[PDB]
């Protein structure tokens, strides 16, 4: 009985979406407001294309290229990529936040 | 395939991950190192007082 | 032999005749009751289950 | 002392204003907000530190002096911890997600409540009670300005 | 895993998004989405009041 | 399937062989962090004095 519920609720088919697809997915200037703490200096303090700022960014924190993809507005990364880095942007604000 | 594509990136990630680490071990070192310096310093100045 | 294989049950020992495509992989005993199913590594019903 | 006698005079009766054991004594728990009161702006830390990593109860049931006093003042006085303005206005920057100056007051709030040393909810709702507008939104420079200089 | 923990993440979504939440109790006569609804409730009355 | 199992295979090694030397850096940092606890201590004892 339990089975069939999880054959006809698609419990299988939502968790292999959540593994093989990118659930989080974060238009490029909130991903630079959120996360620049994590590397100031990666981006010339100029003006940038958010784009190009998102990838500079992406870079300078050396994700692996599997873990996320960018579109046209958007950075999308793979699940648990976005708990990590708000685990690490709340350790470098738990200090001035103390 | 599916499942051992997602095990094997998971690996991977892994693996880059220790790598990262394994490359800041050297400041790591190096920061603990002038902070207990730091300290003896701060040791010796509280004794004195 | 292609397309069937004998396995031993472990409940009983017995030697049964099963379909390659009905054996289901099984998860490490590292992975015994995750919170996240997600994080399993063989992802299919009888390891959900 | 390495301290200005005339405001030791001014701390003896800031001191004494916290009366509850009847006399001239206070009680460690205490001790941290007459600190605040005086002026100083000790971390919970160094409160524990100063008064040598005492127990959670021990904390409701051991007392200061006047005279074991003056010197913790003396100690958090001279050397702190504490940033500054222009440190703090950064780092509520990292909330505002927009670049107008502002950040959401619930985002405020859950900040304090969760991150480093936590605080009551009763507490930040009196830190954020009086800064609403019609969004939600503090604006951070202010507050961070209006906190540190009250 | 909780239905206080989807609770309090659907709270905090729509606090930090400002995007509008549902929670969804899907299942069976008798799978208990009347409880956890309940759950809900109480959560939020608590949380959020 | 079977070039992943042997990639898996070869990756598996190949983060055991980082994960050697982590288990050195962790016992050699854990004896660091020892000595500057250790100066912190002295440093506070003379503080309270
Ligand atoms: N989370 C739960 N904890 C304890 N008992 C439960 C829980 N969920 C369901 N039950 C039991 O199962 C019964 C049916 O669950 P209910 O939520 O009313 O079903 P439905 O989802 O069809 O409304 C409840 O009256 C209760 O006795
Ligand atoms: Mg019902």
């Amino acid at each position: 009985l339990v089975l069939d519920q999880l054959r006809c609720n698609g419990v299988l088919e939502g968790i292999r979406i959540c593994r093989q697809g990118f659930p989080n997915r974060v238009v490029f200037q909130e991903f630079r407001q959120r996360y620049e703490i994590l590397t100031p200096n990666s981006i010339p303090k100029g003006f940038m294309d958010g784009k190009q700022a998102c990838v500079l960014m992406i870079k300078a924190l050396e994700l692996d290229s599997n873990l996320y993809r960018i579109g046209q507005s958007k950075v999308f990364f793979r699940a648990g990529v976005l708990a990590h880095l708000e685990e690490e942007r709340d350790l470098k604000i738990t200090d001035v936040i103390i | 395939l599916d499942d051992l594509l997602v095990d094997l990136d998971h690996q991977r990630q892994s693996a880059c991950n220790l790598e990262k680490k394994q490359k800041k071990f050297d400041q790591l070192l190096a920061e603990e190192k002038t902070i207990s310096a730091k300290y003896a310093e701060e040791r010796d100045r509280a004794e004195a007082e | 032999v292609g397309e069937e294989a004998i396995v031993e049950l472990v409940e009983n020992g017995k030697k049964v005749k099963v379909n390659k495509d009905d054996i289901q992989k099984m998860n490490p005993p590292k992975f015994s009751k995750v919170e996240d199913m997600a994080e399993l590594t063989c992802l299919n019903e009888a390891s959900v289950l | 002392c390495d301290f200005s006698e005339e405001q030791t005079a001014e701390f003896k009766e800031a001191f004494q204003l916290f009366d509850r054991t009847g006399d001239g004594k206070i009680l460690y728990s205490q001790c941290g907000d007459v600190m605040r009161a005086l002026g100083q702006n000790p971390t919970n830390a160094e409160v524990m530190k100063v008064l040598g990593n005492p127990k959670s109860d021990e904390m409701n049931l051991k007392t200061l002096k006047f005279e074991q006093f003056l010197p913790m003042m003396q100690t958090i006085a001279k050397n702190k911890d504490q940033g500054c303005f222009e440190d703090y206005v950064e780092g509520l920057r990292v909330f505002d997600k927009e670049g107008n100056g502002t950040v959401m007051g619930a985002e405020i709030r859950h900040v304090l409540v969760t991150l480093g040393e936590k605080m009551t909810e009763e507490e930040v709702e009196q830190l954020v009670a009086g800064h609403e507008d019609s969004n939600g939104c503090i604006n951070y420079e202010e507050l961070v300005r209006m906190v540190l200089s009250g | 895993p909780h239905i206080y923990a989807i609770t309090d993440t659907a709270y905090r979504s729509m606090m930090q998004d400002r995007e509008d939440q549902s929670i969804l109790c899907t299942g069976e006569s008798g799978a208990g989405k009347t409880e956890n609804t309940k759950k809900v409730i109480q959560y939020l009355a608590y949380v959020a009041s």
